[PDB]
RNA sequence: GUCGAAUUUGGGUAUAGGGGCGAAAGACUAAUCGAACCAUCUAGUAGCUGGUUCCUGCCGAAGUUUCCCUCAGGAUAGCAG
RNA sequence: GUGAUUUCUGCCCAGUGCUCUGAAUGUCAAAGUGAAGAAAUUCAACCAAGCGCGGGUAAACGGCGGGAGUACUCUCUUAAGGUAGGGAUUAACGAGAUUCCCACUGUCCCUAUCUACUAUCUAGCGAAACCACAGCCAAGGGAACGGGCUUGGCAGAAUCAGCGGGGAAAGACCCUGUUGAGCUUGACUCUAGU
RNA sequence: GUGGCCCCUUUAGUCCCUCGGAAUUUGAGGCUAGAGGAAAGUUACCACAGGGUGGCUUGUG
RNA sequence: GCGUUGGAUUGUUCACCCACUAAUAGGGAACGUGAGCUGGUAGACCGUCGUGAGACAGGUUAGUUUUACCCUACUGAU
């Protein structure tokens, strides 16, 4: 056993932790060989070339480096001395090479500096000067396009890291030092024009999500990532500010002018057209949903769903649902009109179908509970035409509106729709 | 008390048999290698016959439909040649081969005695 | 009448087997299942890939080769396990008839009902429903 | 329970296909064999190469002994600098007959072409101070052999470039039995010497 | 006896190897089955394993290797739960076949061949341990 | 089959029943072992089987009719005294 | 746990277990603390281990590929590579399972003969099983099946030695109890110990 | 013309009853009226108790 | 009416092979549950499955019923 014991890391270290005035020289006979490992790293099945590796084979001084981190690591607070550098040599061995380290070790290391933090040798302020640098480094495209570069691995390692980190020194009372500090790299990402937002938003979405970031200051940097040109930064923006919308619009600075903005950049401004429909539907269901909540005014929205206001159009049913959401009692009901009549003349006119009409219906009442004086007498009969339809679709589509109109301005109706209220209200109020 | 079935289903989120091991789905897979018996009473007589021999002649009817007597299967000419080609070109290949091969259309690739009458 | 039983192990104690006894039809990739797995049994004698359908107009007959089994008016089940008993309506290849639509486009697959009773003879004999 | 159906009309979808129209469209892999290199090629040697890797430890000497052998028609060529690369990590090695045969095959490549070594003396040290320190005697003891066989060829800017390393080691090891003793002593000497 | 035997491995099969003798393999080559899974079976695969090859020099081996390349993927193989070649080779094209074959939940490989051709031990090297029996006598 | 030894054996001694011992067969533990034997609680008990002791006279049946978580032991309609 | 020697011994800690002198936060029993009330009581806070969380381990049970780009889809590495074309020609022992050859014979064609003790007869001695009653056949009815019933064939005392066709005349397998016990497991309720 | 064609949870009681030595105030129990709706496998190592032809066919789809 | 064989083959035989022969015909009385003599539960191993105890898609091996002296029939004997 004697012989073995240097061989033997996870009794040692039991031994260690009880006794550690001795296994002194246990330990630097450990160290020294610690060193000598990192003093090296820091410097096909064609008939011609070397053959390659499965990707899970290490070598043997890989092998040994791994285990020895942890237990220097491990016992670093019971030595002090001969251990004060030793956090220091695996940030410069991070985040100096990036690329002569195997993943294992990389992945060790980063873990035995996250317990290392978890105790409190080292600082989350220079923790977070290693993270957040190789996270830019492994989203390079350069370097996750090399054989077995486990880029993809490392990136969700460091953010979940960063997580933990964050969720550590937010539980007793929040770190304003540190929060005011990492919401600073996540501004200075989104000007960096290319991509490297994304890992703004990803995180600080999370954040929301767990808690620890309710602040006003977060929200700006979501509305300037909606407001970003590149794709998958504006969408993280718009889902953020979608998850029916979440408590941050209630810490915004001026949603009338940020609906504005985005409905002039994105949609309708340079008819750039980068945007798809499933992403189009997305930013309208946005608009019109802090619209009606927020009672805005813009006036270009309902010209702009007139376009894709067509049953021949693909996946109408979410846009004419989110046409709905951006009406008022506030608003001038004839650019209203001129959207119920276009609605009228393509989804209730002759020959449509039963669905088509019966969409068409529903979501001109839903439209109407909003704006009520949006359509007049002489087409509400029109459609309170299709009571007895024998559909099933467009019956229970007029039923509505007509419950909406008899609680609201019964008078359109005819005297055969007031029923046994309205009418009573209206004989005794006309006189 | 932390290994109960009462606090294992409180702690994640019904058939006889399931357990930390064997969800549902996988006690009626197991279950089949056992239980296609036949039942009886105590004095003997069928209460309930094994599986797939319930023994009772049903109604066997095919109602009309202008559905029958139509065409089920169609292609045009210019498809089903360069079908024909491309399939040529795969299927002599031994190294090539078809993924699905069963959504796929395979299926789509004088004398005298007249005149002398052994008689005459 | 339909399903045979049939018992396993050294004492034959287990049964949860079931071999079809009639003329079926498994498809173009069958390749049957691991035994511990496998409980419905379509024996390879049992196996119908061609049929004899009639035209009743023009007096004529042709061997043509099975692409499905549509309808069985026993137990749906009886569809998707591709028996071929009295009555069974299957989907049959027409190519080499000819036959092409308004369009131009060729007709290759066509409903035929089956006439017979093929658990008493080795033919599968049909009629086309034009 | 239908023989026919429809799932709907499904306003704002795409329509759909009829019910009979054919899909002519599919896709085809196409199978992949390794080589197995059962053919003899000029590039052989490369494939030999990282064997050194191997799991076992006869594979591993009988490479080192063919490397061995074939010295004289690849010691000028594009091999060498990674057969040293791949070679110089078994000073570290668990097993005497690979460490031995690793020092017959310095000798070889020392008596032929010396530029290398010179080139390669930098991992050279490190793998030898690394052995050193090593928490295994047997790894311990024959540092000094790899140190002395070194010298041998190249000797002095190996002190040109790393001296005190060197002696602290070699003051390690001897802890400042038999024949170890005597062999670190003699690359004492030797060290000693190029120093002068 | 033996033929149910065949017919019912090839049906129960997604794959087929077809192991012959690095020897004789033209003699141990059975055409009239592959013939029948041409006909009959195209949704299989068929492929030819020589083995043996430990007894013959290895240009035999390759020259027999690129003859049969032509048609079907033939490698080559050495039986034996120590000294083995071609088990890595085997398990990468299997497990091609099985990534194809993604929904059928298993993948089944029949051996077919000759008597005494090393099917068994074929197999007991891919396990890795004595799995079937094994016998210098044919049956 | 083995026959100079992990040998064969006498007497003394130790281990006791949900226990012992086991080069492990669920083997052995006084002809009893997948839980010894003796007595008592004890006329233990289900379920089902078997049997149930003299004469004569008068009357004299019954088999989905309705239900308790499907068998099920039942509870009831009707029949007769 | 594996099971002489020799040879071989590649990779995975996703899962289940085991383990860590593993921070804080979360879950969080009793006692104890605070608030309300006239009080019984009610509420809140605090709240050990354990769990949860994240590190290690595969000559632990499992298990069998890896990575990247936009679950799918394209790409390329697959280091369970034979180190060599000498890579496998591989003991002794065994009341172990199996095939073939020589030798040898009544195993067989194809049976025959001889010896001893019985059987056999005699003196003496002297049981057991089983037993509704009994004991010749055929056809018919019939639970597929008569010794008894119906119709026919027949039928003569008392008996000895043999035989094994039938009767003697005394089995497995299948099913069921809401049974008895043995065993197993995150099945239920408990419990020694810790 | 007195509409239309087919059983365990919770709340409230003016001056409701009782808390049995008398009372008051909290609680509790009643009677009213409301509003809601204990438990898995295996046994071939086993044991017990019970039970178990319609003259049918033939050579011709 | 009289005859309708001898053998090879158990990696098997619901059979086939070559010879002799005048010929090498088919069947029943058992197999319309179960009945001379002979081949084809307890222990152990490999495979599939099962968390496991164990079970089986399997496969291999070893593995104790024992009349007639009774009536009848039959064969011979008084
Ligand atoms: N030299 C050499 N011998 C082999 C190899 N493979 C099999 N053998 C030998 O061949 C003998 C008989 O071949 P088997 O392994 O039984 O092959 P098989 O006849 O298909 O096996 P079964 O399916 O059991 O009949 C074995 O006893 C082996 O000793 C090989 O790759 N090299
Ligand atoms: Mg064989």
């Amino acid at each position: 056993r004697a012989a073995m014991l240097p061989t033997n890391i996870i009794l040692l270290q039991n031994l260690v932790k009880r006794d550690p005035e001795s296994y002194q020289e246990e330990f630097l006979q450990q160290y020294a060989h610690y060193e000598s490992l990192r003093d090296i790293f820091m410097l096909g099945n064609g008939s011609s070339t070397m053959a390659g590796t499965n990707g899970t084979t290490m070598s043997t001084s890989t092998s040994q480096l791994i285990e020895l981190v942890g237990f220097v690591s491990q016992v670093c607070s019971c030595f002090p001395r001969e251990t004060a550098n030793f956090p220091s040599e695996l940030k410069q061995l991070l985040l100096e090479h990036h690329k002569s380290l195997p993943f294992e070790l990389k992945e060790k290391i980063l873990s035995c500096l996250t317990m290392l933090r978890n105790k409190d040798v080292i600082t989350a302020e220079e923790l977070i000067q290693s993270l957040f640098p190789l996270l830019v480094a492994y989203s390079s495209h350069g370097n996750s396009l090399g054989v077995n570069s486990h880029a993809k691995e490392l990136r969700k390692i460091i953010y979940t890291n960063l997580i933990s980190l964050l969720k550590s020194c937010n539980t007793n009372g929040k770190n304003q030092k540190l929060n005011k500090s990492t919401q600073a790299v996540c501004f200075n990402l989104l000007d960096q024009p290319d991509s490297q937002g994304i890992w703004a938003t990803k995180l600080t979405r999370e954040l929301w999500r767990r808690g620890i970031w309710d602040d006003s200051r977060t929200v700006e940097i979501m509305t300037q990532a909606a407001l970003h040109q590149d794709v998958k930064i504006v969408m993280s923006g718009v889902m953020f500010f979608l998850d029916l919308n979440f408590s941050a619009i209630h810490l915004l600075r001026d949603p009338q002018g940020f609906a504005e903005k985005l409905f002039k950049e994105h949609l309708s401004g340079k008819t750039k057209n980068k945007f798809d429909m499933e992403q189009k539907i997305s930013l309208m269901q946005l608009l019109s949903r802090l619209i009606g909540t927020h009672k805005l005014i813009v006036l270009g929205i309902y010209t702009f769903f007139l376009k894709y206001l067509t049953p021949k159009q693909r996946d109408v049913t979410r846009i004419m649902s989110a046409c709905a959401q951006a009406c008022h009692d506030l608003v001038p009901p004839e650019v209203i009109n001129v959207m119920v009549r276009k609605i009228a003349d393509e989804f209730v006119s002759d020959g449509v179908a039963n669905e088509v009409a019966a969409a068409g219906i529903n979501t001109i009442r839903e439209i109407c509970s909003r704006a009520p004086l949006a359509i007049d007498e002489i087409l509400l009969q029109d459609l309170v035409e299709y009571k007895g339809s024998k559909a099933k679709g467009v019956n229970m589509a007029a039923k509505s509106l007509i419950a909406l109109y008899r609680d609201v301005a019964p008078e359109m109706l005819k005297k055969k729709d007031r029923g046994k209220n309205a009418a009573m209200e209206v004989q005794e109020a006309k006189k | 008390t932390g290994k109960k079935e009462k606090s294992r289903r409180i702690r994640e989120g019904r058939v006889k048999g399931e357990n930390f091991y064997r969800d549902s789905k996988r006690v009626k897979f197991l279950n089949m290698y056992t239980s296609g018996k036949e039942i009886r009473n105590k004095k003997g007589n069928l209460i309930r016959a094994a599986s797939f021999q319930d023994s009772t002649i049903p109604d066997a009817r095919v109602q009309p439909d202008r559905r029958w007597f139509g065409n089920t299967r169609v292609i045009s000419q210019d498809a089903l040649q360069h079908f024909r080609s491309a399939l040529g070109e795969t299927q002599k290949d031994t190294y090539q081969v078809l993924l699905r091969r069963n959504k796929l259309p395979m299926s789509l690739l004088a004398r005298i005695l007249d005149t002398e009458s052994y008689a005459d | 009448e339909m399903f045979k039983v049939i018992k396993t192990g050294k004492s034959r104690s287990k049964s949860w087997k079931r071999m079809i006894t009639k003329h079926t039809f498994v498809g173009e990739g069958f390749t049957r299942r691991p035994v511990k797995m496998e409980r419905i049994i379509r024996p390879s004698a049992l196996r119908q890939k061609k049929a004899n359908v009639t035209h009743p107009e023009l007096g004529v007959t042709v061997f043509l080769p099975i692409l499905a089994v549509k309808k069985n008016p026993q137990s749906p089940m009886y569809t998707q396990l591709g028996v071929l008993t009295k009555g069974t309506i299957i989907e049959v290849n027409v190519s080499e008839l000819g036959m092409v639509t308004a369009g131009g486009k060729v007709v290759w697959g066509k409903y035929a009902q089956v006439t017979n009773e093929p658990d008493r003879d080795g033919c599968v004999n049909a009629v086309l429903l034009v | 329970k239908q023989d026919f159906l429809r799932k709907k009309l499904k306003v704002g979808k795409p329509k759909e296909k009829a019910r009979n129209a054919t899909d002519t469209s599919f896709v085809s892999k196409t199978i992949s064999i390794r080589n197995q290199h059962l053919d003899q090629n000029p590039h052989d040697l490369t494939k030999r190469l990282t064997l050194l890797k191997h799991h076992n430890i006869n594979v591993r000497k009988e490479t080192l002994t063919t490397f061995q052998k074939s010295i004289p028609s690849i010691i000028k060529s594009r091999l060498m600098t990674p057969l040293l690369t791949q070679s110089i990590p078994l000073i570290c090695d668990e097993s005497q007959q690979v460490r031995q045969g690793l020092i017959d095959l310095v000798d070889e490549i020392g008596s032929h072409d010396a530029e290398i070594l010179k080139l390669h003396c930098n991992i050279f040290v490190l793998y030898i101070n690394m052995a050193m320190t090593h928490i295994v005697t047997q790894i311990q003891a024959d540092s000094t052999k790899f140190l002395s066989h070194l010298l041998k060829y190249c000797g002095d800017e190996v002190v040109r470039k790393s001296w005190v390393k060197l002696l602290n080691g070699v003051f390690g090891v001897l802890g400042w039995n038999a024949k170890y003793v005597t062999i670190h002593l003699n690359a004492l000497y030797t060290l000693v010497e190029y120093g002068c | 006896r033996i033929w149910n035997e065949l017919y019912k491995v090839i049906d129960s099969s997604d794959v087929v190897i077809h192991v012959l003798d690095a020897r004789d393999p033209l003699g141990t080559r059975c055409k009239s089955v592959e013939e029948y899974m041409k006909k009959e079976t195209p949704h299989k695969h068929l492929i030819y394993v020589l083995n043996k090859c430990d007894l013959v020099p290895t240009w035999v081996a390759a020259a027999w290797v690129k003859h049969l390349s032509k048609e079907r993927p033939t490698l080559a193989f050495h039986a034996s739960i120590t000294n083995s070649f071609g088990k890595g080779s085997l398990i990468q094209l299997l497990r091609q076949f099985s990534q194809l074959h993604t929904d059928r939940k298993q993948i089944s490989v029949g051996f077919i061949g000759y008597p005494n051709t090393g099917k068994s031990s074929i197999i007991n090297t891919l396990r890795k341990k004595k799995v079937c029996q094994v016998a210098p006598i044919p049956g």
